[PDB]
């Protein structure tokens, strides 16, 4: 909050500008990195209520109903393995909608195969 | 008045080992689940401390250098420690410090005092024979009274910038002879401003009259080196583990 | 020691995080680290030179914190752009690539 | 934002634009209890001084100091202050003071300070080179004058080396200055290490006493026991304040802490090393000083072509420290919040998206 | 003396190693093709044109 | 090996112990670059005589 600071930091001319856009840069570049790994289909498919996939189980990567995180048992797993002008933006996908993303892509690769991935 | 003590029996001192303990706070500041790692006047791990005893027939008072700090462990029942004496050349010449608790407060005062080469205290079962005289006073401060063997007291001395800082813990032990293996971090007690020159000190006992009968104590003493300390701070904010940076590999 | 990657990331961004605070701590050659010290202690005269070496110090530090950040984008973009290639190529599909 | 991107066409998207920074409301200053007053009086005010080679010492703690009966008085002709600003001694908090009263004569004065040299600066008084404190020097011609001569004050004029920093000699050995071991008896080669002043109120103003009263604040990180006479306020809390905590001085919204300190602990500190806690010097109550709600100021609009609506975005700020919508993100202001859900047009954040049909959210 | 010396020796080594970290991103992503021919072309037969 | 130079030195911070920390992880990268290039099989096979 010196007023006398910024008054002497004025001499150096624009570096702040340049470091905050930069910091913007790379913060836009995380959400678009997201955005390329995660958002690949524009369908949100859900699997069918009856899980008869001719023997396979798939409960400990589709969402666990009971949970209010809508996460699996393994996302569960690793969501807990893992853990002055500062300020931290919050990402533009919140975990459940990856997780949403991520049960789409299951949905769909069990369902139909590569067909959603290429088309309808 | 002073008395010579020709009962004595004639042994040499003993030594033993440090191992975790003579770890103090370095500053006045709160610290909540962090680690800090600080440069400062520390004791060293495991180091070689010196061990004096009172026992009979051991009396064991005499004078040590200062050097850069003092690390005092006292293995006490019946508190035979009183005080203590520290100075340059303990005599009316120089300024002296002197630290004394009696039955009633603890007295500390920076004056020109003149030591007997054998001071000690007495009880009866009203024997004070410490100085002969005590002529310029620069420095008084009365305070409240800080005190098989039962007690266990740590005593940090430490003379930095003219500012004597004396740091101590109070531990309930049941050991019976060595000392115990265990972590406890010293509180600082008292910083008092001396502004004086200290390089040597000596231990005050109390005798025990029924000659005169040496009390069952035990003490050591730690010197202070420079060194780096990582101090581990819980939620509470007391100190609960250490490191030190120059003793191993792995503690590096 | 499954999930290292994920961990080794989130510790390097506190870790530079940390620094970047721990930087603040350092006087660059001033007599002290905190501006209200020195505006409280000197002059303006004097104030403007301690002021200044804090201002280069400090600034240092942010362009440091800003290239290394710059360079550990460059390889989570890397990462993640090999990570969409994988969902491209592994889930929505089969693919002959070997390993 | 056209002033920002230096453009006068704005594109669609959120654009940052300014740096919002909550200002503080008013100042608390609490200071202990402590009303009595330094003695000063016996310092400065004292019958008769010391010689320089026995430069008397005062040990000044644990009261309320008044500087400003120092500053204003039209007697002290040199009030020369080094590392501290003379006129912002009232405002600053010490633990020890250390007072060096002597006397000398005018044109040694300049001795009387960091790194110069001379018979007071090697033989009789030796400031340190990172002194901080003040030296006050006023003339003394009425009081340590006499007519035929003063020569009740001395100085030590022969040495074997330089004196250390704040060190006195008040030793009385015959100096050899030749090769003659002579027994300490004055004669020739063998001087007397003292030598009188000898003022008189006919003598020069190089040759007139002055007297030199030299404090020395020494501020550790102990707690401050030497503090000005500023009034302790009634204590605010839970808003944006400018505080100063028994010299600590900052900008913080303090509120009530659940942090068990130890006695000794005056003030506390984070993991990242700020200052976060402090005791009350008053009630000894832990207050949590929690930092200010800065943030960033975005802009969110469509393209100029398109309609000039915009809408503000404070990012980590609370809606109410500042068409109103709260989000995780942080308060979004011009933007109508909406049940449906449709696709990203300006990404906010958060899962929250902005889009122009008005602009909602 | 040792001030000037101090910074512009610092000012040195910190672009050596920041020419070190950038040359060393670009042999990370060469050793990362390389790694991928390894396992594509030797221990497999490739579909991909050149 | 001047000690006033590192005396003057730590004024500037943890420089140094940045720049270490970065040229010791390009130093573990080209270890970890040489062990995912070659080290692709577990078996070490041998050609028939
Ligand atoms: C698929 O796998 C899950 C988990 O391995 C099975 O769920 C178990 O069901 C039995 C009884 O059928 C329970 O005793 C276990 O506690 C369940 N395990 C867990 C982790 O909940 C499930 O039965 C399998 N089959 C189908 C069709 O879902
Ligand atoms: C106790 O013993 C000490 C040491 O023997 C005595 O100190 C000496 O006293 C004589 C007395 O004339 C002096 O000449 C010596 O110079 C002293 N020694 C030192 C090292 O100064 C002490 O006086 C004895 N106490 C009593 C009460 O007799
Ligand atoms: C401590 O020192 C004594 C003598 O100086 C020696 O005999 C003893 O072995 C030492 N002990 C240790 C643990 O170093
Ligand atoms: C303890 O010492 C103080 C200091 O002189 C004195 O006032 C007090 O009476 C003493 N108490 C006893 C029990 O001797
Ligand atoms: C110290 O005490 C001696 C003995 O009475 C006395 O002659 C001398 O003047 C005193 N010095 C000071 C500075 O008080
Ligand atoms: C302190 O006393 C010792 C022994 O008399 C002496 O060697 C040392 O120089 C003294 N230090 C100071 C600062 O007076
Ligand atoms: C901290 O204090 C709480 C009580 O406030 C106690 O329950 C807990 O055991 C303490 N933890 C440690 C590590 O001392
Ligand atoms: C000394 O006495 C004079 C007499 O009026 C007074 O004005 C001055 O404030 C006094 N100085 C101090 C430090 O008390
Ligand atoms: C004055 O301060 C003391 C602590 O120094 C405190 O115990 C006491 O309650 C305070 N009194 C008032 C009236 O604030």
């Amino acid at each position: 909050d010196s007023t006398e600071c910024s008054n002497l930091l004025l001499q150096y001319g624009s570096f702040c500008t340049q470091l905050n856009r930069a910091l913007t840069g790379i913060a836009v570049e995380q959400d678009k990195n997201t955005q390329e790994v995660f958002a690949q289909v524009k369908q949100i498919y859900k699997t069918p209520p009856i899980k008869d996939f001719g023997g396979f189980n798939f409960s400990q990567i589709l969402p666990d109903p009971s949970k209010p995180s809508k996460r699996s048992p393994i996302e569960d797993l690793l969501f807990n393995k893992v853990t002055n002008g500062l300020t931290v933006l919050p990402p533009l996908l919140t975990d459940e909608m990856i997780a949403q993303y991520t049960s789409a892509l299951l949905a769909g690769t069990i369902t139909s195969g590569w067909t959603f991935g290429a088309g309808p | 008045q002073c008395v010579n003590l020709t009962t004595r029996t004639q042994l040499p001192p003993a030594y033993t080992n440090s191992f975790t303990r003579g770890v103090y706070y370095p500053d006045k500041v709160f610290r909540s689940s962090v680690l800090h790692s600080t440069q400062d006047l520390f004791l060293p791990f495991f180091s070689n401390v010196t061990w004096f005893h009172a026992i009979h027939k051991r009396f064991d008072n005499p004078v040590l250098p200062f050097n850069d700090g003092v690390y005092f462990a006292s293995t006490e029942k019946s508190n035979i420690i009183r005080g203590w004496i520290f100075g340059t050349t303990l005599d009316s010449k120089t300024q002296s410090l002197l630290i004394v608790n009696n039955a009633t407060n603890v007295v500390i005062k920076v004056c020109e005092f003149q030591f007997c080469n054998d001071p000690f205290l007495g009880v009866y079962y009203s024997e004070f024979r410490v100085y002969s005289s005590a002529n310029n006073c620069t420095f008084e401060y009365v305070s409240q009274p800080f005190l098989n063997f039962k007690n266990l007291r740590e005593f940090v001395f430490k003379n930095i910038d003219g500012y004597f800082k004396i740091y101590s813990k109070h531990t309930p032990i049941n050991l019976v002879r060595d000392l115990p293996q265990g972590f406890s971090a010293l509180e600082p007690l008292v910083d008092l401003p001396i502004g004086i020159n200290i390089t040597r000190f000596q231990t005050l006992l109390a005798l025990h009259r029924s000659g005169w009968t040496a009390g069952a104590a035990a003490y050591y003493v730690g010197y202070l080196q420079p060194r780096t300390f990582l101090l581990k701070y819980n939620e509470n904010g007391t100190i609960t583990d250490a490191v030190d940076c120059a003793l191993d590999p792995l503690s590096e | 020691s499954a999930l290292g990657k994920l961990q080794d990331v989130v510790n390097q961004n506190a870790q530079a995080l940390n620094t970047l605070v721990k930087q603040l701590s350092s006087n660059f050659g001033a007599i002290s680290s905190v501006l209200n010290d020195i505006l409280s202690r000197l002059d303006p005269p004097e104030a403007e030179v301690q002021i200044d070496r804090l201002i280069t110090g400090r600034l240092q530090s942010l362009q440091t914190y800003v290239t290394q950040q710059l360079i550990r984008a460059a390889e989570i973009r890397a990462s993640a752009n090999l990570a969409a290639t994988k969902m491209s190529e592994c889930v929505l599909g089969q693919s002959k690539r070997v390993d | 934002t056209k002033c920002t991107l230096k453009s006068f066409t704005v594109e669609k998207g959120i654009y940052q634009t300014s740096n919002f920074r909550v200002q503080p409301t008013e100042s608390i200053v609490r200071f202990p209890n402590i009303t009595n007053l330094c003695p000063f009086g016996e310092v400065f005010n004292a019958t008769r001084f010391a010689s320089v080679y026995a430069w008397n010492r005062k040990r000044i703690s644990n009261c309320v100091a008044d500087y400003s009966v120092l500053y204003n008085s039209a007697s002290f002709s040199t009030f020369k202050c080094y590392g501290v600003s003379p006129t912002k001694l009232n405002d600053l908090c010490f633990t020890n003071v250390y007072a060096d009263s002597f006397v000398i004569r005018g044109d040694e004065v300049r001795q009387i300070a960091p790194g110069q040299t001379g018979k007071i600066a090697d033989y009789n008084y030796k400031l340190p080179d990172d002194f901080t404190g003040c030296v006050i020097a006023w003339n003394s011609n009425n009081l340590d004058s006499k007519v035929g001569g003063n020569y009740n004050y001395r100085y030590r004029l022969f040495r074997k080396s330089n004196l250390k920093p704040f060190e006195r000699d008040i030793s009385t050995e015959i100096y050899q200055a030749g090769s003659t071991p002579c027994n300490g008896v004055i004669g020739f080669n063998c001087y007397f290490p003292l030598q009188s002043y000898g003022f008189q109120p006919t003598n020069g103003v190089g040759y007139q006493p002055y007297r030199v009263v030299v404090l020395s604040f020494e501020l550790l990180h102990a707690p401050a026991t030497v503090c000005g006479p500023k009034k302790s306020t009634n204590l605010v809390k839970n808003k944006c304040v400018n505080f100063n905590f028994n010299g600590l001085t900052g900008t913080g919204v303090l509120t009530e802490s659940n942090k068990k300190f130890l006695p000794f602990q005056q003030f506390g500190r984070d993991i990242a090393d700020t200052t976060d806690a402090v005791r009350d010097p008053q009630t000894l109550e832990i207050l949590d000083i929690t930092p200010c709600s800065f943030g960033g100021v975005s802009v969110i609009t469509p393209g100029t072509n398109t309609s000039n609506q915009v809408a503000v975005l404070y990012q980590g700020v609370n809606c109410t420290e500042v068409n109103v919508f709260q989000t995780r993100a942080g308060c979004l202001i011009g933007a109508e919040h909406v049940n449906n859900s449709y696709e990203c047009d300006i990404p906010i954040g958060a899962g929250i998206c902005a889009s122009y049909q008005s602009i909602i959210a």
